[PDB]
């Protein structure tokens, strides 16, 4: 703020103001709120929880089964060199 | 962003000074609001 004298900025805004209203009363605000309808236990969805498999692994079951069993040919005999 | 509330800054309204009046002229207002009330406590329970 500058003030110059002689002209010197008014002293305040004075009494010659025009009061324009008496509204400035915000009523309070009274009020009962209720939020009650029957809540049921359940929501679907399609899936909630789960942790799906990006790949498996590979699995297996296991069997075996026979016999010992054999047809058999055999070396000649031959002559033995040393001992 | 700043919604009209009076109780906030007294009565307010909206204006509208006509330069012509025709017969059985008027004003059709439209408002978009949001207003309450208390909250009390929840129900729904099901027991079984």
């Amino acid at each position: 703020a500058l003030i110059n004298p002689q002209f010197p900025y008014a002293g305040p805004v004075p009494i010659p103001g025009p009061a324009p209203t008496e509204t400035m009363p915000l009523l309070n605000y009274r009020v009962e709120g209720r939020i009650a309808g029957i809540q049921q236990a359940r929501q679907f969805m399609p899936f909630l929880q789960g942790p799906h498999r990006a790949v498996a692994e590979q699995t297996y079951h296991a069997i075996g089964t026979g016999i010992q069993m054999g047809q058999t040919f055999n070396q000649p005999l031959i002559n033995t060199q040393e001992g | 962003d700043k919604p009209i509330y009076t109780l906030q800054y007294g009565n307010v309204g909206f204006v509208v000074n006509p330069k012509t009046v025709n017969q059985n002229a008027r004003l059709l207002m439209g408002y978009e609001y949001f207003t309450s009330r208390t909250e009390l406590v929840n129900a729904g329970t099901i027991s079984t």
